[PDB]
């Protein structure tokens, strides 16, 4: 598949992030209790409450569309539905919001996602939530200055840095160290005090954001400038247009 | 010179309006304000005196934790908070779409040629004004038949009244000038000349009930009680029986057969009467703000004072509050009408517009639509990119998306002087803008800009149909901010640049054109900040009938 | 013999049932099983003889939580059931020998009327259904137990409501699929205000069949709306026969192929190759390392996405069992095909519309609620003519138990009675079947 | 010993109340009057402030040839002009308009199972207490979430709240008692056990939304505005994502499922949205009135006050404003709470069924009907016959028809114990009338009443309810004066005299037991009285954002 | 005058394809006699259906 037409570097990386066969590149290593911790649903060495009973323990109707299509894992359990949300600075994260849904549903199965200005949301089965959210936040996807992981308050996309880099947090979940220069997540995504902050490693530099973000801006690359990307969204329009008078 | 946002981006930060960094979290939260200030003490005066908890700076999250700022009404020199702007704090707004609500446009046409050939009297001039000074006594609420009746208090319904107008200049003349709106004074001289090729020799009455019982009623009470009053006068000043077969006529004639709502009603699911903010279509809206008979030689400033009437009508009262409530959606709107950031983008693209084609002088075609929206979406997103105070003062991306497109899909519309070119435009602008930022607005925001390009130009049922008979009914419109009072601008745009006299509706124009109306419709962006500064006085009030 | 177009007609176990069938066998306008089910649908009424008795005994009539105190009345009706339902049928059969059905269920406890079709013959809509079907059981309820001119009134208040001091039948016992003609959104919208949830209801949570029972009414008020005359009728028919009728297996391949471990995607880069590969699009300009795709049938080209549309509908929703994210794989199903290809997204462009203002108003505090309680007559999912809805009904189907406002929870009555009936439980074999009947006739 | 209306009538007129003649065109027109004095020199000052000619006491006929008339308020001692009794003079009625307007009933039991069920969260007295403190800030239009949000001025919205009732005792004890309607504080011993049992567990919202916002808007706006601010304040106070898939399962619980309204809406030739008076049923405007739980040794008394409250609204705001305008029907509806005339005819009829029968003792069948009503009826015109000050009083037909028939049909349903037959006495009343003096109402008047005694008992589709269903949009019922109110009466009537604690809904009737309204409830006649002495204090005025 | 086939109501819920079919079929016949453009073309929808869906 072709993912995105254009010739810039910022297109290229949109293409990747679509791709699930382009081997993300992993930034951090997180703690499977510390992604538990950060999406505050449950405590670790909580059961995971249900929803409905076991798939196995229903009389579902004979179907084949069923039988053809497999369910997730916390599906076949009654997982309660659950999500993840973060929110993209327009300095050059890497990711950016919809790069991220058009993304998600090229790689993770049974997702729900939504894209806003300020916030990007999936939510998916309480298990697989888990799996999906450790790549979320170990690899590029995630930046811990111009990326936060927030389920409200979401304020900051489009505001100015602070003196360390980091990105307006109302809530200031996310905490830059001046001694490490390393930023430690200090609350859940709603918000919550955490009883140990979790490490979420060093902020990317100037230049490797630039290697990486998906944004286009006229200190960047532009979208203007990228005249093949350009030429398709008119495209489209024009068809669009077209086909609504007659076919 | 100088970009035209950027005096207020220097009166709202410490900062030059180009640097990348700031300070956050030392401002005091709320205390920072003088506003939620006052808020805070009159929260602790309301819940002592009532015994409920209310207002409480402490639930939730805490504001403030960024500059809580003040913003510029847009062709003024005056900055206030925003919550100075939202509807239920500001009187000026309140009182805009009461003078709206309580006006109806009733013909006499009908009406006299009933009372010539089936009561079989005479209509000139003089009983005209006769019956004019009968329905100014009665339309009021005051009595001109039985005995014993009780009646409205006169100072309480002081605002209510009759007036008409015609384009036949002599019969004007004729007609007790304390009741007529004079076209030739109140328009420029070719504006005047089409507006009365458009009337003729009919006659229109304008009628304005009274605040107080618009605000204690609703909009499809305002055709109800001027037809009553009308029904009254005509018995009383051509001695009619007081009630016969013919009283019927003088009724359908102006409940309707010659009756101009200023909206239709709406569907079940949000059912409303007449005379509310969703059935008023754009072209009407244009029509009713006067800006286009001050400022026209700059369709600019024209176009951009209709969209302050829409953005302000449709997203905070209508959108905000008739189909949601709450905190509402102030913001949203004060995009459009704040910082004169709409206004530099609109001059933009006029200029380029009028140095390479010349106004109105642009193939009516997609490759206009193509050079012109493209070329000042990009003109308006470079300059969030270049100043970051900018984004942060327009922080939400549903803001950002509606002013760049509302500034391209005006420019497009003054090259082709057609406006369904323009609203292909918009559309367009959205998509490149969604594309360059891997954003565009809230949640549900593009529903109609997805649905927006196919249905510019299809002509299928609940499809097809020009912008300036589109409104906040038209299917895809129905639900979401930041649309419909742009869409408003949009359709104002090309007759602005044309020098049309009215974008949709004649009797429209001519009846806003009316200084004894309380809310000063040549001025819109004045008066909003005049209520926010609490200098307006509206109409409505019971202080006369209340304890001292 | 308008259109040269051909499809072959598959079951909901994907074999083949009858080949090469002129497109226009498939049409509303011409395919007697389509007219049964929506003749069906008009004349069908769903009657709840023990909530009337229960509200009768309480006084509680007229909406909820109300209850006039003094008005009891105490009456065995399911106990006398068969008698009441025989002296109601008589006042609703025009004839002896009509189409008049009347059937007990549930031990008395309900029952399915069929109103006969002489008097949708010489009626303007359908409203004749509830109101022939409601004054035949509150006169024979009446009759059966001699209730006096003083107490009748609160029989008439059980089982039709506050009517007509209410505009609906608020508080009503019966209950039918369509709403009344004052609520929909514009002219030829009644075949649209049927909620999603009543379609899973009535086809037992069969995905197939309920994909296909949305997609019949959906199409079918597109003729009556007027937006399959002409230029676009082509689109409509070839959107029914691939995305609603599993038209040539394309939808149930797609989701083979894709079922085990598929994603969005991977249902897009499959239908992109098929499309290809069937000649309905080409490479119509190279640009660096992207290829532009044209087509000379936009139509076509339309229907084959559709039917992709479904399938990673089927797919996505399937894979979690739970229905939400259909407004999320309807939104982005189009926008990366669009940027996947360079042609136009399903209904160029108004699926993905309609799924931009679905998500919001499925995921926030201003309206909506879950995907069972929208329709194509609801405001936030009326746009697209007749793509996107079908797909709401087919991840509803495969929910497992996620929603609060389930099939169970606000279609229970319509469950128990319009299951009943063959040709709304299983549409896709009668309109097969019909198809193939009438091929030589096109 | 005097009939109750002999006080009224000897402080209108110098003749005792059984003289026939007197003097009239001596008086100095409206020079006689106090009040159209007021009027007369308002109308100068309005006139010519604006620039248009306005109330004019020499426009058609000369008011004030006859005693132009003070009315007592029934039940008190305040005597005022007709004038001061019109909904525009008199901010009590106002008010109670704008209280029930923006009053909206509203579950929280399937809220608590959206939150045990999808969130898997817990719902305690404790959690309750929180989300009501965070509601109690929010639902007047503030925010509890978002950065940068701007807010309504919490004194412009001070009469906006959230209250909760409930059955069970010992969960209502453990939430703070500011948001608590206490069920035995309020009623009487053994309507408090009937009004607990109907609710049982369950746990209700009484939210009022600001008067301010229901006059800038409508009455389909408070279950919107309702239901935003109980999804933020759900968000916030049980920790939800700020938007995620189970939010619209609260938006659709809080607008829908679990909603009750005060008003349906109408059809299209009378379109309006919920909250407006004409979906109002008779049911649920008596249980709003309050007189049930403080006047329940005395089934007239409650009778009346219920039919002061409809008479009002339905007649002089309803029908005489939205549905009509202008001068419009305050005396067709002071008659039925003025003078206490209709207390007499009800305290006789109340008194001849109480020593034939028994109250609730007689057969409920036509020969009841016959009985009481005829004889209801005769004492009601007998008065009139004589005691010609009382007939001069109440000068038009259409007013004694009124009166005399909802003396007759509360009494026929006193002695029955069911309003079906006390609705036949009504039309039976009107029958009898008409035969005697050979003259009923104006001319439209009995158009309910020949299609009425058809229609009581009738089972058909828009012909058979029960009366405590049936209200303003039934279809016999939908146009005129003197009926509307006064059904409200009798629907109250059997159930004063049963002891019953509400007509039609309980729900409605615990939740305008509360202290915090503006408006008085449970002493209706008072508040009117205190509204026509310019004595009562409305909410919703905008001169804290106006200049001094 | 124009009677739309009744075949097309024995498929309706009620009567509104009269006037549908019968206005879609003048607007886009207009259309095709005079080669109406695309961006013109929606003047003939409102000479022949007037204010729908605004109204
Ligand atoms: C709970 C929701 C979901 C819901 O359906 N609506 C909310 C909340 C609601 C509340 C917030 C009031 C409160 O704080 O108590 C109100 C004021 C509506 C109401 N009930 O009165 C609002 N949204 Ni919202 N909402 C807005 C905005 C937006 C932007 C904010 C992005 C930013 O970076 O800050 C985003 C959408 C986007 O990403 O594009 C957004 C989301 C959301 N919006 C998220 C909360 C976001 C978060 O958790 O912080 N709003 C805007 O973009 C600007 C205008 C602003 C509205 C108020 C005004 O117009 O003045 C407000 C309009
Ligand atoms: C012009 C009409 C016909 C019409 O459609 N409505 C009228 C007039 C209208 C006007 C009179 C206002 C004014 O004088 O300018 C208003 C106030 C409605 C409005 N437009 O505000 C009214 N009637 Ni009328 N109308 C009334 C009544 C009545 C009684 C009056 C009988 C008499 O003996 O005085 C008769 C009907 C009947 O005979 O039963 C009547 C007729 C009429 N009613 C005859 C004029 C009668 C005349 O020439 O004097 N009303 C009444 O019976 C009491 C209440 C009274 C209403 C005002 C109030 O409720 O306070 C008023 C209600
Ligand atoms: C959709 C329908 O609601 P229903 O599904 O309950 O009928 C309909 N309501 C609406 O259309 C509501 C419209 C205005 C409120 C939404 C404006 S979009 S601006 C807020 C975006 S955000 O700030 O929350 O991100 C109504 O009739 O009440
Ligand atoms: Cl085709
Ligand atoms: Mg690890
Ligand atoms: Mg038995
Ligand atoms: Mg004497
Ligand atoms: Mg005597
Ligand atoms: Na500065
Ligand atoms: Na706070
Ligand atoms: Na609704
Ligand atoms: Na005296
Ligand atoms: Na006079
Ligand atoms: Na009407
Ligand atoms: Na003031
Ligand atoms: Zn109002």
């Amino acid at each position: 598949a072709q993912y995105y037409p254009g010739t810039t570097k910022v297109a290229q990386n949109r293409r990747n992030f679509c791709n699930p066969e382009y081997e993300l590149e992993k930034l951090r290593e997180i703690s499977d209790e510390d992604v538990v911790k950060i999406l505050g649903h449950r405590a670790p060495g909580e059961e995971y409450p249900s929803v409905h009973p076991p798939l196995e323990e229903m009389d579902e109707p004979e179907d084949a569309i069923r039988e053809m299509v497999e369910p997730i894992d916390g599906a076949k359990a009654g997982d309660r539905v659950r999500y993840i949300q973060f929110t993209d600075s327009m300095y050059f994260a890497p990711a950016q919001p919809y790069v991220r849904s058009r993304a998600y549903l090229c790689r993770y199965r049974g997702a729900d996602a939504g894209t806003l200005s300020g916030r990007q949301i999936i939510e998916t089965r309480e298990r697989d939530l888990e799996k999906i959210s450790k790549e979320l936040l170990e690899t590029e996807f995630f930046d811990p200055a111009r990326s936060g992981v927030r389920g409200k308050s979401v304020h900051g996309h489009s505001l100015r840095l602070d003196e360390d880099g980091m990105m307006f947090d109302m809530l200031r979940r996310q905490i830059y160290n001046k001694d490490t220069g390393r930023v430690e997540m200090v609350k859940n995504q709603i918000g919550d005090e955490l009883d140990e902050p979790v490490d979420l490693g060093e902020p990317l530099d100037e230049e490797t954001l630039m290697e990486k973000t998906t944004i286009y801006r006229v200190d960047g690359e532009a979208y203007r400038d990228d005249v093949e990307a350009v030429e398709i969204m008119q495209r489209i329009h024009v068809l669009r247009s077209q086909g609504g008078f007659n076919l | 010179a100088d970009k035209l946002f950027i005096n207020a981006l220097k009166k709202k930060f410490e900062e030059s309006p180009e640097e990348k960094k700031t300070t956050f979290y030392t401002l005091g939260g709320w205390k920072q304000s003088e506003r939620k200030t006052e808020f805070v003490n009159a929260g602790k005066e309301v819940a002592a005196k009532r015994g409920i908890p209310q207002y409480n700076p402490d639930i939730g999250t805490p504001l403030g934790q960024r500059v809580l700022m003040p913003y510029q009404v847009s062709t003024t020199d005056t900055y206030v908070e925003g919550d100075d702007l939202h509807f239920v704090n500001n009187a000026a707004m309140q009182q805009m779409w009461d003078d709206i609500r309580r006006t109806v446009i009733v013909g006499l046409n009908h009406a006299h040629a009933v009372i010539e050939k089936r009561l079989g009297k005479e209509v000139t001039p003089e009983t005209i004004t006769h019956y004019l000074e009968t329905v100014n006594h009665a339309m009021p609420g005051a009595a001109v038949v039985q005995e014993h009746m009780v009646e409205t208090h006169p100072a309480l319904v002081a605002d209510s009244y009759v007036k008409v107008f015609t384009g036949n200049d002599e019969i004007a003349d004729e007609i007790d000038p304390a009741f007529v709106i004079d076209i030739n004074k109140q328009f420029p001289e070719d504006q005047a000349e089409t507006l009365k090729a458009e009337v003729g020799d009919g006659i229109w009455q304008v009628v304005r009930i009274p605040t107080i019982v618009s605000r204690t009623c609703d909009g499809a009470t305002t055709s109800r009680w001027s037809a009553m009053q009308i029904g009254m006068s005509m018995i009383s000043a051509y001695k009619q029986a007081a009630g016969e077969a013919a009283t019927g006529d003088f009724a359908y004639a102006a409940k309707h057969a010659e009756v101009i709502h200023m909206g239709t009603y709406l569907p079940v699911r949000r059912a409303r009467g007449e005379n509310e903010p969703g059935g008023v279509p754009f072209g009407y809206l244009a029509d009713i703000c006067q800006s286009s008979r001050v400022n026209y030689e700059d369709p600019v400033r024209v176009s951009l004072d209709v969209v302050a009437t829409g953005a302000m009508l449709y997203d905070q009262i209508w959108l905000g509050s008739y189909m949601s409530g709450g905190v509402g959606f102030t913001q949203y709107a004060t995009a459009a009408y704040t910082d004169n950031i709409l206004d530099d983008f609109t001059y933009f693209g006029k200029e380029y517009v009028e140095d390479k084609y010349g106004l109105c002088e642009a193939p009516n075609n997609m490759d206009t639509v193509l050079d012109v929206a493209t070329e000042v979406t990009f003109y308006g997103l470079e300059q969030y990119e270049e100043y970051p105070a900018l984004l942060e003062d327009q922080f939400g991306g549903s803001q950002r998306a509606a002013v760049v497109a509302a500034a391209a899909g005006c420019s497009t519309a003054f090259a082709t002087g057609n406006a369904q070119t323009g609203l292909s435009g918009w559309y367009l602008s959205m998509y490149l803008h969604k594309e360059q930022h891997s954003r565009l607005g809230f949640y549900g925001y593009d529903l109609q800009d997805q649905c927006g390009a196919s249905n510019v130009f299809s002509i299928r049922g609940d499809e097809g149909l020009p912008l300036e008979l589109r409104g906040p009914n038209y299917p895809n419109y129905a639900m979401n901010v930041g649309h419909q009072g742009e869409y408003a601008g949009i359709s104002q745009a090309p007759h602005a640049a044309r020098g049309d006299a009215f974008v949709f509706n004649p009797l429209v124009k001519i009846a806003f054109a009316d200084d004894n109306l309380v809310f000063d419709f040549t001025n819109v962006r004045g008066e909003f900040a005049k209520g926010a500064l609490r200098e307006f006085e509206p109409a409505g009030e019971r202080a006369l009938i209340t304890p001292a | 013999a308008k259109f040269e177009d051909k499809v072959d007609l598959y079951d909901d176990r994907g074999n083949l049932v009858e080949e090469q069938v002129p497109l226009e066998a498939l049409s509303p306008l011409r395919n007697p099983a389509i007219k049964s089910i929506v003749q069906g649908i008009k004349r069908t009424v769903a009657v709840n003889l023990e909530g009337i008795e229960n509200a009768l005994k309480t006084a509680k009539v007229g909406g909820p939580a109300c209850k006039i105190m003094g008005r009891e009345l105490d009456l065995d009706i399911v106990g006398n059931a068969e008698s009441i339902a025989a002296a109601a049928k008589e006042m609703i059969q025009v004839t002896e020998d009509d189409d008049t059905n009347v059937e007990l269920l549930g031990g008395g406890k309900r029952a399915l009327v069929q109103v006969p079709s002489a008097r949708f013959d010489v009626a303007a809509e359908y409203s004749a259904a509830p109101l022939v079907t409601a004054t035949a059981f509150v006169q024979a309820i009446i009759n059966e137990f001699d209730v006096s001119m003083y107490d009748a009134n609160m029989v008439k208040a059980a089982v039709l409501g506050r009517y007509p001091q209410s505009v609906e039948y608020m508080g009503a016992n019966i209950a039918t699929m369509l709403d009344i003609p004052q609520k929909l959104e514009g002219p030829g919208y009644a075949l649209r205000n049927i909620m999603v949830n009543h379609v899973v209801a009535a086809t037992l949570k069969n995905t197939l069949q309920a994909a296909a029972l949305s997609t019949i009414l959906e199409q079918t008020a597109m003729f009556e709306m007027g937006d399959a005359v002409g230029a676009f009728e082509r689109m409509h028919l070839l959107g029914l026969a691939y995305q609603g009728m599993n038209a040539d297996n394309l939808v149930f391949d797609l989701v083979k192929a894709n079922g085990k471990e598929g994603t969005v995607g991977s249902v897009i880069a499959d239908l992109v190759e098929r499309a290809l590969e069937d000649g309905v699009i080409k490479v119509e300009k190279e640009l660096t390392d992207y290829k532009v795709y044209g087509t000379d049938d936009l139509a076509m080209w339309n229907a084959y996405a559709a039917a992709g549309l479904m399938a990673a509908t089927m797919v996505n929703q399937g894979a979690a069992r739970a229905a939400q994210g259909v407004s999320s794989t309807l939104l982005y199903y189009n926008d990366l095909i669009e940027f996947e290809t360079g042609l136009p997204s399903v209904d160029f462009g108004k699926v993905e519309g309609t799924a931009v203002g679905f998500s919001f108003f499925s995921h926030s505090i201003y309206g909506g609620g879950g995907p069972g309680i929208f329709n194509g007559n609801h405001i936030v999912t009326r746009h697209s003519k007749g793509f996107a809805i079908p797909c709401v009904a087919a991840a509803m189907a495969l929910d497992a138990g996620t929603q609060m406002f389930s099939p169970e929870a606000t279609s229970g009555l319509i469950k128990e009675v319009f299951s009943q009936v063959d040709e709304f439980r299983e549409p896709l074999k009668y309109v097969v079947e019909a198809a193939a009947e009438i091929k030589n006739e096109i």
